[PDB]
């Protein structure tokens, strides 16, 4: 799914693409690649930058070129996420989190959750910390 | 093959020089006499530039051998223009043409 | 051979047999158990015998026939044959051997029978069957006239031929096949549209378009009016003008509106064009043309520039006339979608000499 | 001779009749390559001569007015015309100055004003016929013809017309008084679909029609008319009830620009009320629920709940049903002839009164009028699906997009060609690096994108005619179906058409309906029954016959299809198995349904070995002359065809929690597909080594690959088990040990082949038997 | 990713308003109720009226006629004619302790109703359409049968009488047939899309700011409810006022050369329906409770179950 990259970086990313476009249809070398991923900065090797075209001819087009835009940003967001999402709950921001105060917070969402599974949620895990909250939310 | 035989003159001095626009307000006919052409009926002076070869090769080469205000009619030749396929739809194979031109001003 | 077969050819011309006793008076009583019988195809004209012969060598001890229910060891009529409900068999009257099969399931007449021949009659309708006959009556007619004319096909004249048995013939089946007037009401159009497209499809699958379309190929062959039709002599050869018009106007009568009969021309397609300047009947199959080139749209894309260049051809040797530009207005077009390779075949030969 | 003399010629009148329908279908459909071509032959000026000498006769006045749409206003009819379904609105400031009524509950009139949904221009390019010829061309425009002049003399047409009429004169233009208006209006309705022009100019046109009405000489409407001369007057009043709701879809678009920033700013200082705010915990969270906690497509639809438990004052909550009061009132609603309405409702039932009408186009054209102005509200509703609204900064793209969209349209209706072929894909190869197309998906689906690229890969199918066209038509689609997982859902509708077709190199249909159902737990568990059983009666046949391709390149005999029936399989191993993750309902009916036909498995095992399989695959492999001679070796997909027959059923094994259970339908199975396969003919595939590259490298295919090995060690790890300690450290010194330090060795084109198989097949299975 | 959903103020101000159109014309635009159905079909029979000519209503439904006669091998799905069937249907539905006067005049203004559309040959128009489905349980057979009840409903008897007659000059076999053809394609209570549906349940809300839309789902078992209990609410009303000639037309066609009866027909969709109610009872016989989507299905099953029994015995009120 590539909605999870919002627009500004599509804007940038055709600006850098646009940039080093061959003759303005769309087809970089190879080579190029790497240096338009080190003109945004991104600096990886050549082992990240061998898998990614056997994935999907040293012709490289713009849909081809961003799915893979997709996945090197995907996997990134999807662990730094996830302590963030434990922020909200403790009144710090450490990782101590009361069980009292979730029991409340955990049925006012909006997935719908009645008190049956948030109990369920919880007996099948005092205050709880961030990285057993981890483990216990992505099983 | 661009035989230029002069309708009424013109100045006389003034030639079109390289890189420069006309504007001719020309007709054409074919050598049975029927009229392809024309363009006081679209009410539009034709402009184009010289050197360019936006024009086929028999029109040009009629062009800066007129003066300013000369009309001339001229006869561009099957082999200087749309010589063996001609014009698709218009103009048949292997035909000569039949010109009626005029230049209104810019040289 | 008599075989079986599924729904398609149930309803067609093949499909169709008619009960014939063997007392000649009240023939038309209500047949009851224990009755012989012939068998007779409808189209073919032959008798039954388990295969189908004709009739000089259908003989009662050959051919005769009965319906049975069940194989015990056994003015008009009383009503005892229930239609759709007898479910009875057929064996003959001189040897008892049930007809049965052995997706053509071979039907022969077996000994020891089976479960699957207790069969359910069904009576068809009345505008078919009169449809039927008269195949019968005309390819008759027609494979007469055909190897009559092919006995002197290359034998110079230094039987006769039914010549004015077969005028007559053609004009009762153009107005057999005549389409509905316009005029007439929308509901009742309608209605009889569908009645003339079973009886065209009731012709030209059973036979009768090749069957046509031979008798205008041995008699295209003689150009010259008379000279060519001196083979047959001076008697015919008053009539050949006649009886090429009446063919073209048969053939156009029978595609016209029809889209399946219509495709049965994509192989011939050039056999029609080739004969557009024959100067006999030159509206006739311009007009076979023209009722082929708006039904079945696959004939167009079929067409090469070898084609047109007849059509553009026609036009210049046979006047201004407005039936060729209907045709040419077909050919760019068809159900709303354009063919370019058309479009530009028509431009640059008919516009650019301007003539 | 004097062209009007055939008025009584009555012959060549016919013949220079139908020369005009040769020359309006050879120019039909947009064909504008000859559409040149006739301008030399009918002169621009002797054309608009034409449209006005009152003495031509009947059928000649209905050419010479047909034959000027159809080479010059036809090509932009269509296209804009197309457009006008859509309603594409940017965020100018002139865009945020519209009302409903004009400020001044006095109806405004129709048509006039401004609009600001998108169109693209017209591109019209002037005839020539004595520039160069090159050459495949691009294109050839419409050929242009002065409309400035043009709206001048067409108005006056009509405008005498219309006076002319009243006098009920004995001898009218044309020789009928439907031959006097059928060709001017058919004109001037053309010209008031193209837009082109002014709006007091559509005032003057207002009054030509009823001036009693329209008004800030006695009205069109009460003249009497013929049947067919009524039917273009409901194609002139079907262009003015949409600019009314047109109008009214751009009024409601200005009023939710104003109105969402002013829903903001609202949201915020609340929420920032809300971040000071400490006097409660247990209400607090109902309070923030909305704030962070629900996705903000929920917000809007909590936000708007004040129709008859929302967190919206009372001041900003009112001006909607204010402004809602302002919409009903200006649909039909009264919401307790002066109106257009009004004098539609009037004008179309007198007309049944007037006569029993028989031309059922017109009685078509009449009741769509008709019901198109009571049900005002429902004809506002089924248009806002094709509302959308963009950024005022994307619409310099966005205009480029809608351009190379119209090119596709124009040839859904013409056959095609080679040529157009090429229109084609680098119309489709310029919509892809266009980059609105992903940002909003929405506006994709919206215009129905999605629909026409699939109905001109249908009048290809129907031998291919043209390959290459039909490869980026479904490169197009795959790469639409990952772009939003809702486009996905709308191309999976299509399934059992896209289904039909599965049967060569580059791409094909079926991977686009393999990209339909990829990654997505609804679909998979709604996919249909009797879908799956049409896979598998294709799959039915590669194992019985050849690829006749193959035998006609020379290659040896193999009486099944290790090349094509590999092309179903990668398609079901989609159908079971999502997100790392095995369904239940299709495993369990697939495999009912795999076993009803057991040629469709590899006939090796319906039976040799399987190590064996394998091995007689390496002599022909390896051998040259029992191998395919050129990309195709079939040696190389033999082990490839089994490695997807083994991998596929590994994919529908019956999860592990299932089996802890006593789910005797789940356990039954289990026993069936470890019942098919002896666990130690896996073994020797397991263990077999492999051409390592070093000082050379073998040909990947036509060898083994270690993606053969991976297919086979999911089967073993998900339906057979590791359980003691004996048979775990029995294939592990004979399998991997020789390769692990063959890939220890090397630290290469295989080392990568191998390091990526070890890293996802293995060394998981490693840490599974651990302790 | 519940917690990690970004407010509206972030977000940019054309997507907020494209939601709001999907909202607002959700929460306000589609609640909104009128009346037009009523102030059209006045006047479309009343300007017949004016200073043997059909009506303005009366050529409608001629000309809807007309395009149900031509010969095609499908129903082309029409959505004018759909816009169309529900107003017409729309005319009497409202007014399909009190006292005894004041109903009967509740009752007679939908005879009038009724007369209005009937006598402008309403009755032989949604009799054709069933022939021209041919059995395409499509859209159309949905809008054409609601119009047909609100003809029949009440039990009208000159309607009746205005369909034997049709059903006897035409001796239109095809009718029938797609009568027989609509009732095999009825949905039952299944066991395997029930817990797809199920499985599908277990899903509330999808990720990356989009919303599960139940309605869009729906219900995949038994969809096919409101429909295939109208045909029968339909077939119910053919023989309401105990017309006994239907009693002896709807199991012989007599006068046609090909009998249907679907009265049998009748029996053997209940026979289907019986046993898929019973083993739905099977999987529940060993469960203890019932949850909400095992009733709402067991409801479904019961309320077309009512309408064939109610169905049946119309065939046989009579003696």
């Amino acid at each position: 799914m590539a909605d999870q990259l919002t627009e500004e970086q599509i804007a940038e990313f055709k600006e850098a693409f646009s940039l080093f476009d061959k003759d303005g249809d769309g087809t970089i070398t190879t080579k190029a690649l790497g240096t338009v991923m080190r003109s945004l900065g991104q600096n990886p090797t050549e082992a990240e930058l061998q898998d990614m075209i056997n994935e999907v001819n040293g012709t490289i087009d713009f849909p081809a070129f961003l799915t893979m835009m997709a996945r090197k940003m995907k996997d990134t967001d999807s662990e730094e996420e996830i302590r963030e999402a434990f922020r909200v709950f403790d009144k710090d921001g450490n990782g101590y989190i009361s069980a009292a105060a979730l029991r409340h917070v955990m049925t006012n969402l909006g997935e719908k959750l009645t008190d049956e599974e948030v109990d369920e949620m919880i007996r099948e895990a005092g205050q709880v910390n961030y990285e057993a909250f981890v483990q216990m939310m992505t099983a | 093959g661009v035989e230029i035989e002069t309708i009424s003159p013109g100045d006389g001095r003034t030639f079109p020089k390289k890189g420069q626009t006309c504007v001719v307000h020309y007709t054409g006919m074919l050598q049975n006499g029927k009229k392809f052409d024309s363009s006081r009926d679209r009410n539009k002076p034709f402009k184009f530039r010289i050197g360019k070869q936006e024009v086929i090769k028999g029109f040009e080469e009629g062009a800066a051998q007129m003066s300013l205000g000369q009309r001339a009619k001229l006869t561009c030749t099957p082999d200087v223009a749309y010589g063996a396929t001609g014009h698709p739809g218009v103009i048949p194979p292997n035909a000569t043409l039949i010109f009626d031109v005029e230049l209104l001003n810019l040289e | 051979l008599v075989y079986y077969e599924g729904g398609a050819v149930c309803t067609h011309a093949r499909s169709l047999w008619r009960l014939e006793p063997l007392r000649i008076s009240w023939s038309g009583s209500h047949l009851r158990w224990g009755q012989p019988l012939r068998i007779r195809h409808v189209t073919t004209g032959r008798y039954l015998a388990l295969v189908v012969v004709d009739a000089c060598k259908a003989h009662t001890k050959a051919t005769s026939f009965c319906f049975r229910v069940s194989k015990e060891k056994l003015g008009m009529g009383p009503p005892e044959i229930k239609y759709g409900e007898s479910l009875c068999f057929v064996q003959h009257v001189a040897s008892g051997l049930w007809l049965t099969y052995a997706l053509k399931k071979k039907a022969i007449l077996h000994q020891e029978g089976h479960m699957d021949d207790a069969l359910f009659l069904t009576r068809c309708q009345q505008e078919e069957s009169q449809a039927a006959r008269m195949i019968h009556s005309t390819a008759g007619l027609y494979n007469q006239f055909i190897k009559g004319l092919d006995s002197f096909s290359g034998k110079p004249r230094g039987p006769a031929l039914p010549i004015e048995a077969v005028i007559l013939s053609l004009q009762d089946l153009i107005g057999y096949f005549e389409p509905p007037s316009e005029e007439l009401q929308h509901e009742e159009k309608q209605s009889k549209l569908r009645s003339l497209r079973n009886r065209q499809s009731l012709f030209q699958e059973e036979g009768m378009l090749s069957l046509v379309l031979n008798c205008i190929d041995r008699l295209n062959v003689y150009t010259t009016a008379a000279h060519f039709a001196e083979y047959a002599g001076e008697e015919a050869a008053e009539s050949w003008k006649e009886i090429v018009n009446l063919l073209y106007e048969l053939l156009a009568s029978l595609i016209r509106g029809n889209r399946a009969n219509c495709a049965l021309f994509s192989t011939n397609l050039d056999w029609v064009v080739s004969k557009l300047d024959r100067l006999e009947a030159s509206s006739g199959i311009l007009e076979v043309l023209y009722c082929v080139l708006i039904e079945s749209p696959e004939v167009l894309n079929i067409i090469q520039e070898n084609h047109i260049k007849s059509i553009i051809s026609l036009l210049d040797k046979h006047g201004r006339n407005h039936k060729v530009l209907d045709v040419l207005c077909s050919l760019c077009v068809c159900n709303g979608v354009a063919v370019r390779s058309n479009q530009d075949l028509i431009t640059e030969n008919l516009l650019p000499g301007r003539e | 001779m004097d062209i009007l003399e055939l008025s009584e010629r009555l012959d060549l009148q016919r013949f220079h009749s139908h020369t005009l329908r040769l020359y309006r279908a050879v120019c039909a459909l947009g064909n504008n390559r000859v559409a040149h071509a006739l301008c030399s032959h009918v002169d621009q000026a002797q054309l608009l001569h034409a449209l006005e000498d009152a003495h031509l006769p009947g059928p000649l006045r209905a050419g010479y007015y047909d034959l000027l749409i159809s080479i010059h206003l036809e090509s932009a009819c269509r296209s804009r015309r197309s457009m006008l379904s859509e309603y594409i609105v940017p965020l100018t400031p002139e865009t945020r100055a519209i009302t409903l009524f004009p400020p001044g509950r006095r109806h405004g009139l129709p048509g006039v004003g401004v609009t600001t949904s998108l169109r693209p221009p017209h591109h019209f390019s002037p005839p020539c016929f004595v520039a160069a010829l090159p050459a495949e061309a691009p294109a050839r425009l419409s050929p242009a013809i002065p409309l400035e002049a043009l709206r001048d003399k067409a108005l006056r047409m009509l405008g005498e017309a219309v006076r002319d009429g009243g006098q009920h004169a004995r001898d009218p233009v044309g020789g009928s008084v439907e031959f006097q208006f059928v060709p001017v209006l058919k004109l001037v309705s053309t010209l008031l679909v193209m837009g082109i022009f002014g709006d007091e100019d559509v005032k003057q046109i207002l009054k030509m029609i009823e001036p009693e009405v329209f008004t800030e000489e006695e009205g069109l409407l009460q003249m009497k008319l013929p049947e067919s001369v009524k039917l273009q007057m409901c194609n002139l009043l079907e262009y003015f009830c949409d600019q009314e709701l047109q109008h009214r879809v751009e009024s409601l678009a200005a009023f939710a620009e104003r109105y969402v920033d002013k829903l903001q700013a609202n949201q915020r200082s609340r929420y920032a009320l809300l971040m000071r705010a400490f006097t409660m915990s247990a209400a607090e969270t109902a309070r923030r629920t909305r704030e962070f906690r629900s996705p903000p497509q929920e917000q809007i639809n909590m936000l708007l709940h004040f129709k008859d438990d929302c967190p919206l004052p009372e001041d900003i909550r009112q001006d909607l049903q204010d402004f809602h009061q302002d919409l009903l009132a200006h649909c039909g609603i009264q919401l307790e002839p002066q109106s257009l309405q009004e004098l539609v409702s009037h004008m179309v039932v007198r007309w049944a009164q007037e006569d029993y009408v028989q031309s059922p186009e017109l009685v078509r054209a009449m009741f769509s009028l008709l019901h198109r102005q009571y049900d005002g509200l429902g004809e506002l509703l089924r248009a806002l699906p094709r509302a959308y609204t963009i950024s005022p900064s994307s619409v310099e793209d966005t205009m480029s997009l809608l351009e190379c969209l119209g090119q596709i349209r124009s040839l859904l209706i013409v056959q095609m060609g080679p040529q157009e072929e090429n229109l084609m894909i680098q119309s489709i190869g310029n919509i892809m690096n266009n980059k609105v197309f992903y940002q909003h998906p929405n506006l994709m689906r919206a215009l129905g994108m999605h629909e026409t690229v699939m109905e001109v890969m249908v009048n290809v199918l129907g031998e291919i005619r043209f390959p290459k066209m039909v490869t980026s038509c479904c490169r197009f689609l795959c790469y639409f179906c990952r772009i939003s997982r809702q486009n996905q859902r709308s191309m999976f509708d299509h399934l059992s058409y896209l289904l039909e077709n599965s049967g060569m190199q580059g791409s094909t249909p079926l991977d686009v309906a393999a990209a339909s159902v990829i990654d997505n737990n609804e679909l998979a568990l709604a996919l249909q029954e009797q879908d799956l059983e049409k896979v598998v009666s294709y799959l039915a046949g590669c194992g019985l016959q050849s690829c006749p391709m193959l035998l006609a390149k020379g290659y040896p005999d193999i009486g099944w299809n290790p090349c094509g029936g590999e092309r179903y399989l990668d398609f079901l191993r989609f159908a079971v198995f999502v997100n790392g993750e095995s369904v239940e309902e299709n495993a369990n009916v697939v495999v009912r349904l795999l076993i009803r036909k057991p040629e469709c498995f590899g006939p090796a095992l319906r039976g040799s070995g399987l190590l064996a399989a394998i091995e007689e695959a390496i002599r022909i492999s390896e051998d040259p002359a029992r191998d395919g001679p050129n990309r195709v070796h079939l040696g190389h997909a033999i082990m490839s065809f089994y490695a997807a027959l083994i991998d596929l059923l590994g994919r529908c094994a019956p999860e592990m929690h299932l089996i802890q259970a006593g789910k005797g339908e789940a356990l039954r199975i289990r026993a069936i597909l470890r019942s098919l396969v002896p666990l130690d003919d896996l073994v020797g595939i397991i263990s077999l080594p492999l051409q390592i590259p070093t000082l050379v490298q073998p040909k990947m295919s036509a060898s083994f690959v270690p993606d053969h090995k991976a297919s086979m060690v999911l089967f073993l790890d998900r339906v057979y088990g590791i359980e003691n300690q004996d048979f775990l450290l029995h294939v592990l010194d004979v399998g991997f040990l020789p390769d692990m330090r063959a890939a220890a060795s090397l630290d290469t084109e295989m080392a990568l082949a191998l390091n990526r198989y070890l890293c996802l097949a293995v060394l998981p299975l490693i840490t599974k038997c651990a302790p | 990713a519940c917690f990690r959903m970004t407010p509206l103020y972030n977000l940019p101000t054309h997507r907020a308003c494209n939601m709001f159109l999907e909202s607002y014309k959700a929460a306000w635009i589609l609640t909104e109720d009128h009346s037009f159905e009523d102030r059209m079909i006045d006047d479309l029979s009343k300007a017949g009226e004016q200073e043997k000519k059909p009506d303005p209503l009366h050529q409608l439904v001629l000309h809807f006629s007309r395009t149900a006669l031509t010969e095609k091998s499908k129903l082309d799905e029409d959505y004018l004619y759909m816009a169309y069937a529900d107003i017409m249907a729309k005319s009497c539905h409202l007014e399909e302790e009190v006292s005894f006067e004041e109903k009967e005049m509740e009752k007679q203004r939908l005879l009038y109703q009724q007369s209005r559309l009937h006598t402008r040959g309403a009755a032989e128009m949604v009799l054709q359409m069933i022939s021209a489905c041919k059995g395409e349980t499509g859209a159309m057979v949905s809008s054409t049968l609601k119009l047909g009840i609100s003809i029949l409903n009440g039990g009208n008897a000159e309607v009746q009488q205005k369909m034997l007659d049709y059903l006897k000059d035409k001796k239109e076999v095809g009718f029938f047939q797609s009568i027989q053809a609509l009732m095999q394609t009825c949905s039952v209570l299944d066991l395997n899309a029930f817990e797809r549906q199920n499985k599908a349940e277990g899903l509330g809300m999808v990720n990356e700011d989009g919303t599960v839309i139940n309605r869009q789902n729906g219900e995949k078992v038994m969809a096919d409810d409101e429909f295939t209990q109208d045909l029968f609410r339909f077939l119910q009303l053919l023989c309401e006022g105990h017309n006994n000639d239907f009693q002896n037309y709807l199991r012989t066609q007599t006068g046609n050369t090909t009998t249907i009866n679907i009265i049998i027909c009748t029996v053997d969709y209940l026979l289907r329906l019986q046993e898929s109610i019973s083993d739905f009872y099977w999987y529940y016989s060993g469960k203890d409770v019932i949850e909400e989507q095992g009733k709402r299905n067991f409801s479904k099953a019961m309320s077309v179950a009512k309408q064939v029994f109610n169905s049946l015995t119309e065939y046989i009120q009579g003696p």
